[PDB]
């Protein structure tokens, strides 16, 4: 499966996504500071919930300044507070974000103890002017996580009549040893796990072997005109992705049509479900047709409906061999 | 490479297999893909692919449709070769075939293959045979023009043609309703033991032709008539290929002296010429009675005759010979010694998943209305074997003809097809056909998974686990093979032998102290070796003996006379338990209300060696018992279940449910009463504690806690 | 050795089939020399009731016809014959005259020296290591028969081996393999029922 790195435009791998990611975020900073650090907050914590409450945190910091500029006990910011230590200093980008919008570290005296804390203090050239730091509060507020985006991979294929001719050896259908004595096993095995004794955690353990394998989707479509269109999918994408997508892939985008599953079941654009709960996951053939109403005006015209696709993908068509 | 072997279908429809998904990744075809499957002789066939959850890795699974275009058994093996070039067609050709249009007239294509066809885009190759289902027929046709060739899909674009005299079925064609392995509903369990025993030495004959040892020579299926005991056997013989040879006791034996030995003997010669081959003997218990009931030289003289043929078979390589009987102790007993019939596979009668199953069969080619709920057939179908539910099936059909032909008033020798393609059988028709079908198995023992679940008992939760410890730790890494429950009574002790049966999904075999008394009493005690043999063919199954001291009470309990602790059936049932093995997925469960007078040997090393104390609730417990019994009614929020728990402190389980079952009746009884409410009220709960009493005195429970700590 | 079992004696008497105790000591003369072992003596006298059963004696077909056959046996076809009951005090007294099997041997639970010869017995076939406390386990395994401390010994034996093969995936059987073996195993005999058969045993003097 490949993606798109939304920061560089570079192609990767389901795997490859995360290293290239951060690495054009911490780049970013020779452009705006701020909004690299936006992003590595979101994108390089993995604990959404934390960082949704570190962001909030900073933005309460952030109004209680504004509310009273003049007071010096609000331009401070502990980095021992409790609520920084749990919901802040836990998370990484947290600190390139408060000097990004103005804020220096420094160490100051404790009101109780010898030992200096560290404390973001605003200096006053950003303090002069709060709309700076009101356009950053939601500037973090408002930001997501940094996540590549899926290659479509949209690709047409022309099915080559040479990939079904073949002949068998004579000797194919004669079945070795180890196949008959392997066959007669399995028998004797399916009778012995009807005839056991067994309380339904031992039959879990054994059915839940087959829940783990697949999480993205490769489909295929059926044209009239005999080519094959193929695309990935997210195992959670909708089907009105897929319709989508085969409306940037046909010659008229505009023109109404039908999408039918492998099991006899028409997908309606209009129908928001997921690919793995239509039973299209890890992949699935699509039969296309067009919609009766403008196959009437195109029969009753005497036009031959001879090119579903736009020439602008057929000219890259490859052939299945 | 790209080869599987050929096993049975999941999905019954006809142009569809499906792959385990490995293989399909592999193969780099996707769900919906169309493939040709390459079979024996040259020929081909294509489908279209799909996966599920059950196929095995290196097994395709496909219908008998689809088996016999390819002209492969089950077994054999095929190549897969994925053909994504397949374009739409344009025109098809398609005629039936004459041995299934026969009787009915009119527009098949509009009543068969068009809906069959429509909107369906499934592969087609011409020479294919396919199965349209409708119209109380199954019409099968063959496809004999295509446009493109030699294969294309269907398309609604596609002109359908049908023209010409129905096709005479080839003789190397099979008729696609002949009686499958996709005919047999119920006892699933008994066909695959049928199948390790008979499959391999047809399928496979060189394995047995080189060496010394012999394949199973006899195969003895028993039980109640219109089991499915000859419709396995010819299913079996059908799908091997083996030639199916049919002998019953009557033909047999309304034969003379002479030429019933004759005809006996020339059938087994049959087997042997047209080996492989299967001979089914019908009627085994009567082709061969026991001699000592009879005087009759002819009668004698067939029991040898049998023999003999029967310790032929060494000669006769590939030939095996099956037989049914409705018992294994109704036969001569000379047929079952080493050899012969030696193996034997009781069939039982249908459960309710069963009985929903042969009904499904037997509505293959039937249109039923919307209306129409097969599973609350099968549950109310008690007592009910394949033959009656096929009766069943039959005269519910016959009311919904006899209602629209006395209308569509056709006199003729054939009937249009439309007008059976409108026909329907509803509920009503299935109601009535009930009324009128009368069980030919309602005296015989049902046994059958149970529906009582853990969440019906209250309290308990350590009795609960030890019963899941017990099943689980021989299954998971001498465990004990039985245990016995003592306490009061009404505390769930026949719950907990039905939950933990239901869990595991195993047979519940219920012995009440009414058959333990009928064996004392007829002097019949013999019957427990065929309960216990009964316990092992119905396997994984638990064998429950209640109210073991049933006898031992009725023969005085307190007082006695004759006898006391012992009697002729529990000392038959410790003579079978010393020969059951813990491997043989049997669970034995006593129970006892009175563990002062029962035979102590049960307790001995080697039998019920855990013993379970069942007390009374206690007041967590009761409130739980209470929301069990309720569980399945509507209750109103003012109940509060536990200041009545509070106040049962003496009440037993089978106590609370008496009150709750009051205030059940009460509700039922106000709200017909108001239409002549909704729910359960306090007030029917109040009402209720008024008639309930404990069933347990004090004095009974300190009687079962000095046993207690007697025993520890 | 022959074997012969309560359920054959039970089955004999219910089912009106006594002639196959003559098959039972005929088989005896054949196999001679022979040792032909009645197991549960008690199953005719439980057959009768046991511990309610009428207000008669013990006396029955089987007990008959097995007597019969025994004053029949001469000493000189080298049949010895041995009985033994878990419930002696419900033997008909006719099967302890002179001329059957009048000797009568107490065979109680074993003692504490008694304990560890079984113990040790039991581990003749495998390796034990010197950690193993076995006059401890007898110790504590007071109540115990020496069946039970076979499943003590042979547990021990199973779970040295369970590690020995995951090992490979151990020469000698460790403490820790006994003292786990003890988690599960327990007495079969009850106190209740030590009482019974050395209150008997006192009867007889
Ligand atoms: N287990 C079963 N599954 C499906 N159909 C069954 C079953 N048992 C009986 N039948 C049906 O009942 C009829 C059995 O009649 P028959 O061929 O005489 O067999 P038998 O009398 O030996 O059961 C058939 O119509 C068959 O389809
Ligand atoms: N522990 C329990 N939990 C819930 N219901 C119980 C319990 N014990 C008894 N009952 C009620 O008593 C009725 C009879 O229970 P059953 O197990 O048949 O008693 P027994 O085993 O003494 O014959 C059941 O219908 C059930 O509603």
């Amino acid at each position: 499966v490949y993606f798109t790195c939304p920061l560089t435009g570079a192609t990767l791998r389901k795997d490859q996504r995360d290293a290239c990611i951060k690495e054009a975020i911490l780049l970013h900073f020779s452009t705006d500071p701020v909004a690299a650090s936006i992003m590595k907050i979101y994108t390089f914590n993995k604990d959404q919930d934390r960082v949704k409450l570190g962001v909030d945190t900073i933005a309460k910091y952030l109004d209680n300044i504004h509310l009273h500029p003049e007071e010096e006990k609000y331009r401070k910011i502990k980095l021992q507070n409790k609520v920084f230590q749990e919901r802040i200093n836990c998370l990484e980008g947290t600190h390139e974000f408060f000097e990004a919008i103005g804020f220096q570290k420094v160490l100051l005296p404790a009101q109780d103890q010898e030992d200096p804390e560290e404390f973001y203090v605003l200096s006053e050239t950003t303090l002069a002017q709060p709309q700076s730091l009101e356009r950053h509060k939601e500037q973090l507020l408002a930001a997501e996580p940094v996540r590549a985006k899926l290659d479509r991979q949209r690709r047409v294929f022309q099915p080559s009549p040479l990939a079904s001719q073949f002949e068998l050896p004579g000797d194919f259908f004669n079945l070795t040893a180890e196949e008959i004595k392997r066959e007669q096993r399995l028998r004797s095995e399916a009778v012995e796990r009807l005839s056991v004794l067994r309380t339904k955690a031992m039959r879990e353990k054994e059915e839940q072997r087959g829940l783990r394998k697949y999480n993205y989707t490769l489909l295929r479509v059926r044209l009239p005109d005999g080519c094959l269109l193929q695309g990935t999918f997210y195992a959670r994408e909708r089907l009105g992705a897929v319709y989508g997508f085969v409306r940037e892939a046909l010659q008229s985008d505009w023109l109404p049509f039908e999408l039918l599953a492998s099991g006899g079941q028409k997908l309606s654009e209009d129908e928001n479900l997921a690919l793995n709960e239509c039973g299209l996951v890890p992949s699935a053939l699509l039969t296309f047709s067009w919609d009766m109403a403008v196959l009437e005006d195109i029969k009753a015209a005497g036009a031959e409906p001879d090119s579903i696709l736009k020439p602008e993908l057929l000219s890259a068509i490859e052939k299945l061999l | 490479p790209n080869r599987l072997i050929v096993d049975e279908a999941i999905n019954e429809d006809n142009s569809v297999v499906s792959l385990s998904q490995p293989k399909m990744d592999e193969l780099q075809l996707f769900r919906g893909d169309t493939v040709l499957l390459k079979g024996k002789k040259r020929r081909e066939a294509v489908c279209i692919v799909l996966s599920d959850d059950t196929c095995s890795d290196e097994k395709i699974r496909m219908n008998r449709v689809v088996r016999n275009n390819l002209r492969v058994r089950l077994g054999d093996v095929i190549s897969i070769q994925p053909c994504p070039d397949v374009k739409y067609g344009k025109r098809i050709h398609v005629l039936p075939i004459d041995d299934t249009v026969e009787g009915i007239t009119g527009n098949l294509f509009e009543v068969y293959l068009k809906p069959y066809f429509l909107e369906a885009y499934r592969p087609i190759r011409k020479g294919d045979i396919f199965l349209v289902r409708g119209g109380m027929r199954a019409v099968e046709f063959k496809v004999v023009e295509t446009d493109p060739s030699p294969y294309c899909i269907v398309a609604p674009d596609t002109v359908i043609h049908c023209e010409g005299e129905p096709i005479k079925r080839e003789d190397e064609e099979e008729s696609l309703n002949e009686v499958g392995y996709d005919d047999i509903g119920g006892c699933r369990k008994q066909l695959a033991q049928i199948k390790e025993m008979v499959e391999l030495p047809l399928r496979h004959p060189a394995l047995f032709k080189a060496i010394g040892v012999k394949p199973p020579r006899g195969i003895l299926l028993y039980g109640p008539p219109g089991t499915g005991k000859t419709l396995i056997a010819r299913a079996v013989a059908n799908e091997t290929g083996a030639f199916f040879f049919l002998i019953n006791g009557p033909e047999i034996m309304s034969k003379l002296a002479g030429e019933s030995e004759s005809n006996l003997r020339k059938a087994f010669e049959e087997a042997e010429k047209n080996a492989p081959a299967i001979i089914f003997i019908d009627e085994l218990d009567a082709i061969a009675p026991k001699r000592e009931k009879t005087h009759g030289e002819v009668e004698r003289r067939i029991v040898s005759q049998l023999l003999t043929l029967m310790d032929g078979l060494k000669q006769r390589a590939h030939v095996i010979v099956m037989a049914a009987t409705n018992r294994p102790n109704s036969i001569d007993p000379a047929l079952r010694r080493f050899g012969r019939f030696d193996r034997e596979v009781d069939i039982g009668i249908p459960d309710a998943t069963g009985r929903l199953e042969i009904l499904q069969i037997h509505t293959k080619n039937m249109k039923l209305a919307d209306d129409v709920d097969l599973e609350q057939v099968a549950n109310e179908t008690h007592g009910h074997v394949g033959a009656d539910l096929a009766a069943l099936c039959s005269e519910a059909a016959l009311q919904a003809i006899r209602k629209k032909m006395d209308l569509i008033d056709l006199e003729d020798e054939t009937i249009d097809a439309e007008v059976m393609n409108s026909l329907a059988v509803t509920m009503d028709d299935f109601r009535w056909a009930l009324s009128q079908s009368n069980p030919s198995a309602l005296r015989e023992t049902v046994v059958e998974v149970p529906q009582v679940t853990w969440e019906d008992i209250g309290g308990l939760e350590d009795v609960k686990r030890e019963l899941q410890e017990l099943v689980q730790y021989p299954v998971e890494h001498t465990p004990s093979k039985g245990v016995l429950f003592y306490g009061p009574p009404g505390c769930g002790k026949t719950l907990l032998a039905k939950a933990i049966a239901n869990e595991c999904q195993a047979n519940f075999i219920s012995i009440k102290g009414p058959e333990l008394l009928t064996m004392w009493f007829g002097e019949s005690e013999a019957n427990v070796r065929e309960i216990f043999d009964k316990a092992r063919q119905a396997a994984p199954c638990v064998l429950f003996f209640d109210e073991l001291d049933s006898i031992a009470k009725a023969r005085g309990g307190n007082i006695g006379d004759g006898g006391g602790a012992a009697d002729r059936v529990i000392n038959q049932i410790l003579t079978e338990m010393d020969g059951m093995s813990t491997k043989k997925n049997v669970f034995i469960i006593g129970a006892t209300n009175r563990p002062d007078i029962i035979d102590p040997a049960i307790l001995r090393p080697g039998r019920l060696d855990q013993l379970i104390y069942i007390p009374l609730p206690d007041e967590k417990s009761r409130v739980a018992i209470l929301k069990a019994n309720l569980r399945k009614s509507p209750v109103a929020k003012d109940v509060d279940l536990e200041f009545l728990a509070k106040m049962t402190n003496g009440f037993s389980g089978a106590d609370l449910t008496e009150i709750c079952q009051r205030a059940c009746k009460l509700a039922i009884r106000e709200s017909i009463e108001s239409e002549i409410v909704p729910e359960i009220r306090r007030d029917h709960f109040e009402e209720a504690m008024r008639f309930a009493r404990r069933s347990v005195s004090d004095n009974d429970i300190r009687k079962y806690e000095m046993f207690a700590q007697t025993l520890q």
